[PDB]
């Protein structure tokens, strides 16, 4: 059955009922600094081809509701992905996707808001969007070196081919 | 034929006589419920048999009790392909007794095919419906035969004819 | 005015006092009782308890207790408490299936004809608190079908498959006392043979008494209506019929009757005792294929209203699960031909 | 009086005198409802129908407490199931399919009667009734004959008392009677067998 | 296995017996047909039938009488004669017509459907009843 | 005697006919009947059976076979005529005949089938074996069992429904049967949809014999999903492989590569939600479902002895797969129960072999060879003084 | 199909694959085909001595020995040459296919090899036209018991040649419906009026034969007669095509007519169960 996360630690902090997992990068956000060789990030990339097949997902951990996120997130990114000539070219949009607001658990907009916890308070509202937004500008950048082919204008069709089945068919840009 | 008509209008009256059944629990047996024509245990519930007769070969008996009727006819057969595709088809009808639910599963001795209606039929069917039954399965069957007597001719020709023309 | 209240047969009926309910046995194991509402039937009760189809139910009107007799050997006696009927076990010492039931006019005792070619004639002792029984057995041959008592609820006529009509004295000393003389006979000890048809063709569907008492008619499976005349030495007249068999008769005058069976309507017979003749009077259902009312066999009927002295309405209900409220003026209405006595 | 008594375990036929019961002159039957409900099993098999003895157990248990009875004149009912289809009652199993039962109705039962059918040694119910009660007391063989009584699920089958009574007429005027037609009228059999 | 052989109830006392106990004049019936007078030979074949003797062989000596005559019968003629019987003639008849349904020879049944349906007519599908429960016959 | 019995295993989209003693069907045809439309003469023996009945152009083509709705019986009768007069050439009241019923069929069904083979064919003996237990005795044949068994746990998936099927002593636990909405077409169906989404140039009116192909050629079962996938994203060169296929309209070639879908295709047995939005209980869990329905005695042995019937089992790995699966979600089961209160461990085991593609007719070849075969079949003799009854019961044979 | 096939289906395609494979340069996969073919005939094909290279057809039928004494052998050595070889141990004819050295026209040997029954059994009747065509009359009859229970007899005559077969109906039914197909070969030449003659007696062989022949119930002799037009070298082939198949062709059809009566069985049962229930409220 699909791929679980094994990052949740018994010190891992959280920021709603989302896992807020360290990552290794140079964007701003609340996301711990990754020592580790590998994060959440690469571990959703790691397993999406194989997850966006599924239909159903037992949340085990809160740190699956993080991965559940940024698997999401691919989907969205392989959509801007898909119409783009150039891994350059590439990088922009992903920055600018990444910088988009998208909904968060409590709008009506965000599927799975019967599994995610909404914000309690203004803080901790601008806190989940800071480390959204730091999730999606890592894996964003994280994905362009591996759609790309050495071949300048390359959206590997290996990955292009699942820019429309839904992880558990759901969408962010729905 | 002149000779058709009288026949199933005498068949049909007695019919008529005859299905006139009630529910009746058996007087021998504790709490057991049967055919009293065909188990004839008490001889004071079960009527006069009566036939009727159109000539020597065709004739229907009929078998009345207060709960149960059996009807037993003799089919026309003219000759002998008429005779072995009247027993086939009896045969295969009677294979099928269980959904063909008014008709016995042998034939009372000396004819082709048997039906026992018992009250339980009368209860929920017509009864003039069940005779109409009759009358129409005895007019049918014989057109049956006759069609399938023309239909093993008819292949037969074609079958005789096709390999002579090869040669 | 005809009714279905089912698909099935309505194996037999009884009305209450105020002809308010009809209770039905729906080819059950079972007793369905229905009222009106407006003019719509509503069921108000489900008696269940026999283990066996219900073949005879009848109401004692003053005393508002059902009795009913099934296949199961078994015979009940239901009483109303509050909202609910409850029943009482009655043994008839019987091994055969139990065929039909009536209470006396007294309402002391109620009568089951059975297979077991008798007749068991029950009784309740306020003194052991339960209900007894004695048999009327010789010389009965065969599976009793119908019963009818005589007003004076000492004499019992009784219809069996052996073709005989007889008429019994169901006399118990011990919830009644000497009967006054009757045409039938001044010796009426319990079990005496009264009277004995003269037939040897055609089980007896049914059988029922006069107003009075002192006549006594039946119907036979040879399709064929009899009249028994106490006032003139016991003299029967019989009718044949050029139809199918009846199941069920009744008085509506002393001179009239009104039966019903196989054919599916009722019919009207007559009287004449002058001649001592009966006399065919006509369909009384003047207008699936049929030109009926009911669609199968008519097995009971009972009158609702009048009594049998001056009938003004009864009730039919057969093999086709329906029921049918007869009015008597009515039909006198539409058929300017009808005798009625 | 002798009160035959079966259920889903054994039969007893247990001899009581005025007080009490007596031990000697009581027999068991090696044949009870679930010998019953497996040789029905088997018989359902012969019809087509290969129902697991464990897994479907209840079901044919159901299915016989629902449908079967016992035979009065084996012939007759054989005559019934072989030449008629007024015996075949249809029986929907708990996963929607529907069968249909016939002759298996009264076989299964039979067994009782003839204990051989199911591969067991004994004379039957009946038979074993009979010798029960002719072997005893000579002053109480008729007032035995008419105070049988029976209790157990497995007696519930309809004619049961009837089966018992025309055995037993017939034991009566081979073993007893010599054959004697005339003297067995005044032979008084009565099966109690009452209604709860 | 034996005793299950005899059929003890042939002698149950609790069974049902009939009541039993112990023809038309051939020479009148030759009369009137020799003459041509077929009705009349018709209302003589019905009268005094053995309707209590045992042997089959009077029951079915006066079966050939009265069927002698059905069969001597002119088809138009049938009819009138069947209408020149009383109800019970009628119901006598038609026990008679089902006893010759049971003897066919040479058109024999063909004439006698002709006796049904002029008889039906007459006395009514009760008529027949009355052939069905008839314990005398 | 000299002659070798007629064996004949019907299908829903292949019949397997052939002669007793042979370790391969002679014809494998499908299950289908061509036909034309108050017939009159020899309008009967117009028709085709198998192929020559899926292309001909003035009939009709029908496939009165299958689970779903009711036999045609005329066309079934008509069926047979050309399996014995033109295929087999057998003259039928030479032969003995081992037909072959679904499990669940009706005694009616077999009363039926006696009627068409006895009294149209005239053959001399007739058995009728039902094809759960045929394809256990044909894995008599693995070098895995050692003691020939009637008790089991069979898997038949062929191209329209999965049954996993326990049969105990060699009749089938009718109660316990449990049917999978996934086989052979819901398998090329999902890898058409993997090639619509990645390729082009692959002709619509073309699009099932490309997916069909990829499937037959290249398709597997692998033991984890995203090892795969990195397999295949490292190591390209050596696990994608390419299909070139010609325009039916135009006659040029159209190449295309092969991935994903080799092992994505037979992986929706075991994840059925992947392509069926109605069914997500993977095959694994369905075995233990029956098996845990059947009655306790008979479990462990049930589970000892796992059969593959069909070609969807065909896939590499598709019974190991089964295997370590099903003992990962037994296991998991006796963890819990121990660590609550020692259950001996149960012996799980999924026997694959040579002859899966057609068990059930290599069953009935080899079983109707034997001697046996003669004493439990049905002769004309007892079907005529007895009747199409004694059709109703088949004695199991063979241990 | 109204015409039975001549040539065996199993035959054919066993070796077709095996040509195709061997052509394509595969390597040989092992074959062991046990079948029949009607009247008793067995086949055999294998791989003698376990050779996969080597693929063997043998035939077996219990009455060779009869159509050898009519030419047989020399019939079979024209046809198959090469091919033929010494026959397989509880077979009459064997024929070798080396897949090392197959024909260039390798579909011809194929239909020639699914032939070999038809082929076994023509030598007698080429005998025997061959006597009517050279007018040697007064030769004793060939006599060939192609079944346990039937013969079948061929005799030349100065202008015609006859073939009579003495066959036998098991089921006492398919005697009767036999003789319906039988009235209508004997009617045959009001369709074809160049076509053989044919004569049926039931129960009883022709005069000639009041011999050891067959005499009863369920025993039918049918009679062809051939014509020079077609006992010639020109029809000499489509004739001896077609009588060899005779008898099981009337079998045949009597079981497929019996088939037909079903399924009018089938829809007159139908409809009379609907009929039943329309009596139901
Ligand atoms: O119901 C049965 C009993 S055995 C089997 C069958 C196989 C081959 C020919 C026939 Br006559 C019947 N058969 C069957 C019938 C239909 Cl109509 C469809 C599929 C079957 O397997």
């Amino acid at each position: 059955p699909a791929y679980h996360s094994s990052l949740m630690d018994p010190d891992t902090k959280l920021i709603g009922n989302m896992a807020l997992l360290p990552i290794r990068s140079q964007f701003k956000g609340p996301a711990p600094r990754e020592t580790k060789d590998t994060d959440i990030v690469d571990e959703a990339i790691y397993y999406f081809k194989a997850n966006v097949f599924f239909k159903n997902y037992e949340i085990k951990n809160e740190a699956d509701r993080t991965l559940i996120y940024i698997t999401l997130y691919i989907s969205e990114c392989l959509k801007k992905l898909q119409k783009c000539n150039s891994k350059s070219q590439g990088e922009k949009e992903m920055y600018t996707l990444g910088i988009t607001n998208f909904p968060i658990p409590g709008e009506p907009g965000f599927p799975l808001n019967a599994i995610y916890a909404k914000p309690a308070n203004k803080q901790e509202d601008e806190v989940m969007r800071a480390y959204l937004q730091q999730l999606r500008q890592e894996t964003g950048l994280r994905l362009c070196e591996k759609v790309f082919d050495p071949q300048n204008d390359k959206p590997s069709k290996w990955w292009t081919c699942f820019v429309k089945r839904q992880f558990m068919n759901k969408s962010l840009s729905g | 034929t002149a000779t058709l008509r009288p026949y199933l209008s005498a068949v049909r009256a007695t019919l008529q006589a005859a299905l006139c059944l009630e529910n009746f629990s058996s007087q021998v047996v504790e709490r057991h419920n049967k055919p009293e024509v065909e188990v004839r245990s008490s001889k004071e519930l079960l009527l006069q048999p009566v036939t009727i007769s159109r000539n020597e070969k065709e004739k229907v008996l009929i078998e009345g009790s207060i709960n149960s009727v059996r009807v037993s006819i003799a089919v026309k057969q003219a000759d002998e392909i008429e005779k072995i595709l009247c027993h086939k088809f009896m045969r295969f009808m009677m294979m099928r007794a269980e959904n063909f639910f008014i008709l016995r599963r042998k034939p009372v001795e000396g004819y082709d095919i048997s039906f026992l209606i018992t009250n339980f039929h009368t209860e929920q069917m017509y009864k003039h419906k069940l005779v109409d039954f009759v009358i129409h399965f005895m007019e049918e069957i014989d057109k049956e035969i006759s069609e399938m007597k023309l239909s093993v001719n008819a292949r037969a020709r074609i079958v005789a004819e096709e390999f002579l023309k090869n040669f | 005015a005809y009714h279905s209240f089912l698909v099935e047969p309505i194996s037999c009926h009884a009305w209450n006092k105020d002809r308010t309910q009809i209770a039905i046995c729906p080819n059950n194991h079972e007793v369905h009782i229905y009222e009106k509402s407006g003019n719509k039937w509503v069921q108000v009760h489900e008696l269940k308890e026999h283990n066996g189809q219900v073949t005879g139910i009848d109401w004692a009107p003053d005393s508002n207790r059902i009795v009913t007799c099934g296949t199961d050997r078994n015979a009940y006696v239901w009483t109303l408490k509050g909202r609910t009927w409850k029943p009482t076990l009655v043994i008839l010492r019987i091994n055969r299936a139990a065929r039909c039931v009536r209470w006396a006019p007294n309402e002391k005792k109620f009568a089951v004809g059975s297979g077991s070619r008798v007749i068991s004639i029950c009784y309740f002792e306020q003194e052991n608190d339960w209900w007894v029984c004695k048999h009327i057995k010789k010389p009965i041959r065969s599976t009793v079908l119908s019963l009818d008592w005589h007003p004076n609820s000492v004499l019992l006529a009784a219809g069996s498959c052996d073709f005989k009509c007889r008429i019994f004295s169901a006399y118990i000393k011990e919830v009644e006392e000497r009967p006054a003389p009757t045409p039938w006979g001044s010796k009426m000890p319990f079990g005496e043979l009264m009277f004995e048809s003269s037939s040897s063709c055609g089980w007896v569907h049914g059988v029922c008494f006069s107003a009075n008492g002192s006549r006594v008619a039946w119907v036979s499976h040879d399709s064929t209506v009899c009249l028994a005349d106490a006032d003139k030495k016991m003299a029967v007249a019989t009718l044949a019929s050029e139809t199918l068999p009846l199941l069920a008769v009744t008085f509506i005058t002393e001179s009239s009757l009104v039966a019903a069976g196989h054919d599916c309507f009722p019919v009207l017979f007559t009287y004449d005792s002058a001649a001592g003749k009966l006399s065919f009077g006509g369909r009384l259902d003047v207008p699936a294929g049929l030109d009926s009312l009911h669609k199968n066999s008519v097995s009971q009927i009972s009158v609702l209203s009048g009594g049998k002295a001056k009938c003004s309405q009864f009730c039919t209900t057969g093999m086709d699960g329906g029921m049918s409220i007869w009015d008597v003026r009515s039909l006198e209405s539409a058929l300017k031909d009808l005798k009625i006595v | 009086g002798v009160v035959v008594d079966s259920g889903d375990g054994v039969t007893h036929i247990c001899p009581v005198y005025e007080g009490f019961s007596l031990p000697h002159l009581t027999r068991r039957l090696d044949i009870a409802g679930r010998d019953i409900t497996r040789y029905l099993i088997k018989l359902l098999l012969l019809r087509g129908y290969a129902f697991n003895h464990s897994a479907d157990f209840e079901t044919v248990r159901m299915i016989k407490e629902k449908l079967c009875y016992v035979g009065y004149n084996i012939e007759q009912e054989q005559k019934l199931a072989l030449e008629t289809t007024v015996l075949v009652e249809s029986y929907t199993l708990p996963d929607g399919r529907i069968i249909k039962v016939g002759g298996e109705r009264f076989e299964a039962p039979e067994a009782l009667f003839q204990p051989h059918l199911i591969n067991v040694e004994g004379v039957g119910v009946a038979e074993l009734l009979f010798n029960t009660i002719q072997a005893a007391d000579i002053d109480t063989r008729s007032e035995f004959y008419k105070h049988i009584v029976l209790s157990g699920g497995s007696t519930m089958y309809p004619g049961l008392p009837s089966r018992l009574e025309r055995e037993l007429k017939q034991l009566y005027l081979e073993r007893v009677l010599k054959g004697d037609v005339e003297k067995l009228s005044k032979f008084k059999i009565r099966i109690e067998d009452p209604p709860r | 296995a034996r005793f299950r052989k005899v059929d003890v109830g042939e002698y149950d006392e609790n069974k049902f017996v009939d009541e039993e106990d112990g023809g038309p004049d051939e020479g009148e019936v030759d009369s009137c047909l020799r003459q041509g007078n077929m009705t009349a030979a018709l209302q003589a074949a019905l009268k005094n039938p053995p309707i209590n003797t045992k042997s089959q062989a009077v029951k079915d000596r006066a079966g050939s009488i009265v069927l002698k005559v059905l069969i001597s019968f002119k088809a138009n003629d049938i009819e009138k004669a069947v209408q020149s019987l009383d109800k019970n003639g009628v119901d006598l008849l038609m026990k008679y017509i089902y006893k010759g349904f049971e003897s066919p020879s040479d058109n024999s049944s063909a004439v006698l459907l002709q006796w049904h349906e002029k008889a039906l007519a007459a006395g009514g599908v009760g008529s027949i009843v009355r052939v069905l429960t008839a314990r005398k016959t | 005697g000299r002659l070798p019995a007629c064996v004949v295993d019907c299908g829903t989209g292949y019949t397997k006919l052939g002669y007793a003693g042979n370790t391969e069907p002679q014809f494998i045809i499908p299950s289908c009947i061509a036909i034309k439309e108050v017939m009159k003469g020899v309008d009967d023996l117009d028709f085709f059976i198998g192929d020559e009945a899926i292309e001909k152009p003035t009939y009709a083509t029908k496939w009165p076979i299958r689970h779903g709705i009711v036999e045609d019986w005329d066309l079934m009768e008509r069926f047979m005529e050309q399996v014995i007069f033109k295929y087999l050439r057998a003259e039928p009241e030479d032969h003995y005949f081992l037909l072959t019923e679904p499990p669940l069929n009706t005694p009616e069904n077999r009363e039926y089938t006696a009627e068409i083979m006895f009294e149209s064919f005239n053959v001399p003996g007739l058995y009728i074996a039902v094809q759960a237990v045929l394809a256990l005795a044909a894995s008599w044949t693995s070098r895995q069992v050692g003691e020939r068994t009637l008790t089991g746990t069979v898997i038949d998936s062929g191209d329209g429904v999965t049954h996993v099927i326990p049969v105990a002593e060699g009749y089938v636990i009718g109660s316990c049967i449990k049917h999978i909405p996934i086989a052979g077409r819901d398998i090329t169906y999902f890898i058409q949809q993997l090639l619509r989404d990645r390729e082009v140039g692959i002709p619509p009116e073309q699009s099932l014999e490309t997916a069909k192909a990829v499937k037959e050629r290249y398709s597997y079962v692998c033991p984890d999903l995203v090892k795969e996938f990195n397999k295949y994203d490292t190591d390209g060169s050596k696990w994608i492989k390419q299909y070139t296929g010609i325009n039916a309209i135009s006659k040029k070639e159209f190449s295309i590569d092969v991935g994903y879908e080799r092992f994505l295709g037979p992986e929706i047995f075991f994840h059925p939600e992947f392509a069926n939005p109605d069914f997500t209980q993977p095959i694994s869990e369905v075995v233990d479902e029956v098996i845990q329905n059947c009655p306790i005695d008979v479990r462990r042995p049930l589970y000892k002895n796992i059969v593959l019937s069909g070609g969807s089992t065909m896939f590499r790995d598709f019974g190991r797969r089964l295997q370590r699966d099903l003992k990962r979600t037994v296991d998991a089961r006796l963890k819990l129960s121990e660590e609550l209160s020692k259950p001996k461990p149960i012996d799980v085991q999924v026997i694959t072999h040579h002859m899966q593609r057609y068990a059930v007719w290599f069953g009935g070849s080899m079983l109707a060879s034997t001697p046996e075969f003669y004493q439990v079949c049905h002769t004309k003799k007892d079907y005529e003084e007895i009747g199409p009854s004694i059709c109703r019961h088949n004695p199991v044979f063979g241990v | 199909m109204i015409l039975l096939e001549v040539n065996n289906r199993i035959i054919e395609e066993t070796l077709a694959l095996k040509f195709e494979n061997a052509a394509a340069g595969n390597k040989p996969e092992a074959v062991e085909v046990t079948f029949a073919d009607f009247d008793g005939v067995l086949y055999h094909i294998s791989n003698p001595n376990g050779d996969k290279t080597k693929v063997m057809v043998s035939i077996s039928l219990k009455f060779y020995k009869e159509l050898q004494a009519h030419g047989a052998d020399e019939l079979l050595k024209r046809v198959y040459g090469s091919y033929l070889v010494n026959p397989e141990s509880g077979y009459n004819v064997s024929l070798l296919y080396d897949l090392e050295n197959l024909p260039a026209s390798k579909d011809s040997i194929v239909h020639q090899a699914g032939m070999l029954k038809r082929n076994c059994f023509a030598s007698v009747f080429e005998k025997y036209f061959q006597f009517q065509e050279e007018g040697k009359e007064g030769e004793n009859r060939a006599v060939i018991h192609y079944r346990d229970d039937e013969t079948m007899y061929v005799e030349s005559k100065k202008d015609r040649v006859t073939v009579v077969f003495s066959t036998v109906f098991k089921d006492d039914d398919d005697v009767v419906i036999g003789k319906v197909f039988m009235q209508e070969f004997k009617e045959g030449r009001r369709a074809s009026h160049t076509a053989p003659q044919v004569l049926f007696s039931h129960r009883e062989p022709p005069l000639e034969l009041k011999t050891d022949a067959a005499v009863g119930d369920n025993i039918g002799y049918i009679t062809f007669v051939l014509f020079p037009r077609h006992t010639n070298a020109s029809a000499r082939d489509n004739t001896i095509n077609l009588i060899h198949t005779f008898r099981d062709y009337l079998h045949y059809h009597i079981k497929c007519s019996k088939a037909y009566i079903h399924t009018r069985m089938r829809a007159k049962t139908s409809d009379f169960l609907k009929v039943l229930n329309r009596a139901r409220p």
